[PDB]
């Protein structure tokens, strides 16, 4: 605890600086709502133009922020406290107020204190007792009281000011500013990516989302439902399928899936034998060696084209097997998104899932400098700082360890800038610079306000979710511990992954269980449900571990309410 | 939307606020939904019912006599009694009263797109556009017979003592015959044999027959069109229990008309029937992919958003899916999942 | 539709009906073209305007009577026993008289929306028609809210915008009740925009956001954004604060109805007027003119104005052989965003 320290944050705390100081004649009635009752010498220190004695006049005159008497002398407290410090101390308002919010219907001295602390620095049991015209072991009373309950905590010569003021004064400690918590983090990876971004639309703007998301293997069912749609306002199959047809992204399918979502990954044309993995290496029977012959021989064919003389029949099916699991591979792209459109539809004259033109893929570049140096560059652009944990993910080959090497030739040279930006992570957090300015907001200040509850889903695989790749998954549980998986829902609020959606509504997860804040991810899920985004609607069958619908569990019981405040009803769930 | 075939929400309220048409509610579901009768501006007091006799309290008294001598009035201008609070609350309820009653109308359907919705400034939308009295519908004389005698000759492509016990004129069709008969002998319209059912005494005009003397299966062997076309059971052009009783096959269980109840026809015959949604499933006839045809259109429907459910399907009139599969009812499920998940 | 980026007609009917706007039109232009005031309800009698003076013949009388002690009525139950045919001329041309002037007022923005259509059960009076309620007589309270709602719509208030908008007292009862705002503390009371070298009172939070767009004292190459607007919505500076750029010493162009600014960078380059066959252009620059054309085709493309294939200038209109510097940077402009030339030298 820093004494220096120790001074600006219970400065700027308590509306002290020339900075963040009241300007208007309601930003003073923030002040009385914000930290607790205050005399109107006081608040001259607050407010900018010292001529107060008319704008608290004008409270007075339009009911509001109304004065008392109590303990000695005189200071003013805003109606909504007028309530709770009556039943205090002092005497009543007087009964020219509305008095609609003065009824209380709890205890007022658990709550008079509580915010009267969460506001200064480091205090003294004595002096709170004379603010409050107190004695002095009644004071005591509630500190103890207020320790037992996780608010008030010891400070050397307050729980929320102790986290801030270790924060500050290790970070001082070190030549460093004060990093932000892993949460803002969790808030700024999305919007570093467009998510709900309005400024992105149209084929210039997907053309844009593709070159920060490339290289990076996503499965088939969520493109074009869950990755675009989100980021490219306004998003038609037509615009995605008229720039593959072009020469201007290369879709190429790596991994492979036994429902048939395999991992495509999409690439520039520019740029494609530096972010294309080389291969699958599987056997090459008769049918594999006779595609790759003509169809890499030239440029590109037609389905019909690749086969000779016998054009179908039992050996159409089987080239078609051979073919479409030759893309999955890596070996051949098609020249257009559609027939994978088709793929996903399943079994459900001429037959989609082979239509395009196919082609083969260009020979992926030798390992070399060049291609670690693009590597770095790019994964630079799409995380924002990235982290020894999501190069862990991204498993881009060398591991770290190869990374580290040139991507301290970068920061040596002068393109990025080393620190420790976010809260509680490695300590090599390499960060181009522009980006750490607009890391520099979502920075949540010192002083206490009502959360925003702004509520984001995206796909549990999704290069957006951060969880997974730099922020670790909350240990919550140990027997069912969640994983980046196919078709896996991750609701967060703020960055704090209030839900975990696993497979439809298969599975429902309650890490972060709180009150009016699984509404918002509610909500958010809801909207994807009616927009038809998300492609079926959903179950919800388990919660936690399946939870029967007697003996209720406790740490359950606000998931279900809040589920009952959206559309989904009360039907018993897979009645089949 | 179904035989508009391009429809916007936003199309019926145009025509609602220019004034050709009449909202005009009768009846009730419960919670809300109803039964909306649509009307036109020029004949309202000829089609139009009379009332419904409601306990008329005081709460209701005070509305009827401001909507009484002038038009439309506003919710917020209905009384003077403030509409914040309980007392302004317990009016909403006091008027949708009045309404399903079939006294005043709201001439923007908004409102009734609201109760759809569900129970959960003047921010709520219940009660939003401009409510006003209904006007008062003429006694029954010799023009109401008339025009209700030619309205029905158009709705119906022939009017028979089915569809007529449906409709449920006033009089029965004892009374309408007489009027239906002044008619023919004066011209106007044809009586014939058209259906071979349905007795011997079907009006027609001229004009109509024409058409329907088409449609008739050829005398010849051929694979039928196998068409589908899926209604609601209450919908005026459904037959079946106009005209047309429901099979005498499956009938110990009725299926009945009523909300909500689709009713998928294959070009004629009866195939399948639902209940109040996706629950429960009558296969009255049986057929080889009929139902294919008639699965089809409910899976095109669902997909189109037109009705809300997706259709679980879970009990069969004999509620045999899981346990003891009839060998009948094994091609009503075999036709449905090539068709849809049915979960 | 500039300012509410997905706007279908009927998005708008769909408030007017729910009883949260009033219309209530307040003056005539022409035929087929009005002044149209939209109001909010919960707070209409303050923001309304006392009922204008007309004849008042008889008809007129009957119109009203009927429509004042009642809330309000369709076309045709207005009178009794009166058909389109002789009768409803006269007593149509009553009523869309009597509107203009701002006695009634629709239920519904359909009949404004035929009567711009042009001469070509009737489109153009369908919807309930209502009688207005009276403005609140001017008080202290009007004045307060006044006040309050021109500092809502003007960033920062000046002795111009005042001057323009239509407010009794003048500027002279403004400051004085604005004064008290001040004192009480509402107000930031600053000298916030120089050339209006006034005193522009704004609010404590607009400044702070009126501080950005300060010009960076670096040089800079511009951003050159083009916005095109109608030269009388209140987004439009000049001629209520700002005053004219003060060219073309007799022609003067205004806040006429139907005309175009359209400003590229904060500067007007252009000025249209009374629907294409003027162009104004006012110390043009260079690669400027390339941004406002192209934000007056991007308008005519999407359709939001009909198409300008008039075109002139102060008087060198068309194929002047004593061409000017000034009115060739015009035509460079015109042609490279792809305008026709010389299609005709009239239009019928």
């Amino acid at each position: 605890l820093d004494p220096a320290v120790v001074a600006s944050t219970s400065a700027q705390l308590q509306h002290l600086t020339p900075e963040r100081a009241a300007r208007d004649a309601e930003g003073v009635a923030d002040l009385l709502r914000l930290l607790g009752p205050l005399t109107e010498a006081d608040i001259a220190q607050r407010c900018t133009a010292d001529n107060i004695g008319a704008w608290l006049d004008g409270l007075h005159a339009a009911k509001r922020a109304l004065p008392v008497t109590y303990a000695g002398q005189t200071w003013w407290a805003a109606v909504e406290d007028i309530g709770l410090l009556r039943d205090g101390i002092g005497v009543p308002v007087p009964v020219g107020v509305p008095a609609a919010f003065t009824e209380s219907a709890s205890d007022p001295l658990g709550d008079l204190i509580g915010r009267y602390a969460r506001t200064r620095g480091p205090f003294t049991t004595e002096q709170t007792a004379a603010r409050f015209g107190l004695g002095v072991r009644v004071a005591s009373d509630v500190l103890s009281r207020m320790a037992v309950d996780g608010r008030l905590i010891r400070g050397e010569f307050d729980a929320q000011v102790l986290k801030i003021l270790r924060r500050r004064s290790l970070a001082a400690l070190r030549a460093q500013v004060e990093p932000v918590s892993t949460d803002a983090y969790a808030r700024f990876l999305p919007s570093w990516q467009h998510v709900g971004s309005t400024n992105t639309t149209g084929v210039d703007g997907l053309a844009t989302v593709i070159e920060q998301l490339a290289g990076v293997p996503i499965p088939a069912s969520a493109v074009e439902s869950l990755v675009f749609p989100q980021r490219v306002r306004d998003y038609q199959p037509a615009m995605l399928d008229e720039l593959l047809a072009s020469g201007e992204v290369m879709w190429s399918g790596a991994g492979q899936i036994g429902n048939g979502d395999g991992w495509v990954a999409f690439h520039l044309a520019d740029t494609a034998p530096l972010t294309l993995t080389h291969g699958a290496e599987i056997e090459f029977t008769d049918t594999h060696r006779v595609i790759l012959e003509t169809l890499g021989h030239g440029g590109a064919y037609f389905f019909r084209q690749l086969t000779d003389g016998t054009v179908e029949g039992t050996a159409g099916q089987e080239l078609k097997q051979a073919l479409w699991e030759l893309i999955w591979a890596g070996w051949v792209t098609g020249d257009t998104f559609a027939p994978v459109r088709a793929v996903l539809s399943g079994p459900r004259g001429t037959d989609p899932t082979v239509s395009g033109r196919w082609s083969a893929l260009p020979a992926a570049e030798p390992d070399s400098t060049v291609r670690a140096h693009f590597q770095a560059e790019l994964l630079l652009g799409r995380h924002g700082v990235l982290t020894k944990g999501a190069v862990g993910a991204e498993g881009v080959p060398g591991g770290f360890a190869t990374l580290y090497k040139v991507l301290s030739a970068f920061e040596d040279a002068g393109r990025c800038q080393r620190g420790y930006f976010v809260e509680s992570l490695g300590g090599a957090q390499f960060a181009v610079a522009s980006t750490v300015d607009r890391l520099r907001s979502y920075l949540d200040n010192v002083d206490p306000e009502r959360p925003e509850y702004h509520a984001v889903v995206l796909a549990a695989t999704d290069p957006a979710n951060p969880y997974g790749a730099a922020l670790g998954w909350p240990t919550d549980s140990e027997a069912h511990r969640p994983g980046r998986k196919a078709g896996a829902l991750v609701a967060l609020v703020d960055g704090r992954l209030v839900w975990f959606l696993e497979r439809g509504g298969r599975s429902l997860l309650s890490f972060g269980a709180d009150a009016d804040a699984q509404r918002a991810a509610a909500g958010a899920l809801t909207d994807l449900v009616s927009a038809g985004r998300i492609p079926s609607l959903l179950v919800e069958r388990i919660n936690g571990v399946a939870v029967l619908d007697p003996d209720v569990d406790a740490e359950r019981a606000v998931v279900q309410d809040a589920l009952l405040g959206a559309g989904l009803s009360r039907t018993p769930r897979g009645l089949r | 939307p179904q035989r508009v075939r391009d429809y916007q929400p936003a199309m019926l309220d145009e025509l609602l606020a220019s004034g050709e048409v009449m909202w005009s509610g009768a009846g009730q579901i419960g919670n809300g939904d109803g039964w909306v009768a649509f009307h036109l501006a020029d004949t309202a007091p000829l089609t139009l019912t009379h009332g419904a006799e409601i306990e008329f309290t005081d709460t209701h008294r005070v509305i009827l006599e401001t909507l009484g001598h002038g038009g439309a009035y506003f919710f917020r201008q209905l009384t003077d009694g403030t509409v914040e609070g309980t007392a302004g609350q317990e009016l909403k309820q006091a008027l949708w009263e009045l309404i399903w009653a079939g006294w005043v109308t709201g001439d923007t359907f908004a409102p009734v797109r609201a109760v759809l919705s569900g129970p959960r400034r003047g921010t709520d939308p219940t009660v939003s556009g401009r409510w006003s009295a209904l006007p008062a519908a003429e006694p029954d004389s010799t023009v109401r017979a008339h025009f209700q005698a030619e309205l029905l000759l158009g709705r119906h492509g022939v009017l028979t003592k089915g569809a007529v016990g449906a409709e449920g004129v006033p009089g029965g069709f004892a009374t309408l015959y007489k009027v239906l008969s002044a008619f023919e002998d004066a011209g106007r319209c044809q009586r014939g044999y058209f259906v071979e059912s349905l007795g011997g005494a079907q009006f027609a005009v001229a004009s109509t027959v024409d058409r329907l003397r088409s449609y008739l299966d050829n005398v010849d062997p051929e694979r039928p069109e196998y068409h589908a076309v899926v209604l609601a059971a209450t919908d005026p052009a459904n037959p079946y229990g106009a005209a047309l009783g429901w099979p005498t096959d499956s009938e110990a269980h009725r299926p009945g008309r009523k909300a909500g109840a689709l009713v998928a026809l294959v070009d004629g015959r009866l195939v399948w029937f639902l209940e109040r949604g996706g629950r429960s499933l009558l296969s009255f006839g049986a057929d080889a992919d009929a139902q294919r045809a008639a699965a089809g259109a409910l899976t095109d429907l669902v997909s189109a958003g037109r009705i809300p459910s997706l259709l679980v399907e879970r009990i069969n009139g004999v509620a045999v899916l899981d346990p003891d599969v009839d060998a009948e009812r094994a091609v009503v499920q075999d036709a449905l999942l090539g068709a849809g998940l049915s979960r | 539709p500039q300012r509410v980026r997905d706007y279908q007609p009927a998005m708008l009917d769909e408030l007017l009906a729910s009883g949260e706007v009033m219309w209530s039109g307040a003056g005539q232009i022409g035929n087929g073209d009005g002044w149209v005031a939209f109001h909010l309800a919960d707070t209409a009698p303050l923001t309304l305007t006392h009922g204008a003076e007309i004849e008042f013949t008889d008809t007129h009388r009957v119109i009203l009577e009927t429509l004042g002690h009642g809330g309000a009525y369709f076309f045709r139950q207005l009178t009794d026993g009166t058909v389109e045919g002789t009768a409803g001329q006269e007593l149509k041309q009553a009523l869309w008289e009597l509107i203009w002037a701002g006695w009634v007022t629709g239920d519904t923005f359909a009949p404004v929306r035929a009567v711009l259509s042009g001469p070509r059960t009737d489109p153009t009076v369908s919807g309930r028609w209502s009688a207005l309620p009276a403005a609140e007589p001017d008080s202290t309270v009007r004045a307060h809210f006044q006040a309050e709602l021109l500092l809502g719509r003007h960033g920062v208030l000046t002795k111009g915008a005042v001057g323009a908008e239509g407010v009794p007292g003048g500027f002279a009862t403004l400051y004085k009740v604005l004064s008290a705002f001040e004192d009480a503390g509402r107000c930031q009371r600053g000298y916030f925009v120089e050339s209006l070298g006034g005193a522009q009172f704004a609010v404590a939070s607009t400044v702070d956001r009126l501080r950005s767009y300060l010009d960076n004292v670096d040089p800079e190459r511009p951003e050159y954004h083009a916005v095109v607007l109608a030269a009388t919505d209140p987004a439009n500076p000049y001629g209520a604060a700002l005053g004219w750029p003060t060219d073309s010493e007799a022609h003067r162009p205004g806040r006429k109805a139907g005309a175009l600014v359209a400003l590229v960078d904060g500067r007007l380059v252009w000025f249209l007027e009374r629907g294409g066959r003027s162009l104004l252009s006012f110390g043009a620059d260079a690669d400027a003119q390339r941004a406002a054309a192209g934000a007056l085709t991007d308008l005519v493309s999407a359709g939001r104005i009909p198409s300008l294939l008039v075109e002139r200038i102060n008087g060198v209109a068309v194929l002047d052989p004593d061409v000017d510097a000034e009115r060739a940077v015009v035509q460079d402009a015109l042609l490279g965003a792809g305008l026709s030339r010389t299609p005709r030298g009239l239009r019928l």
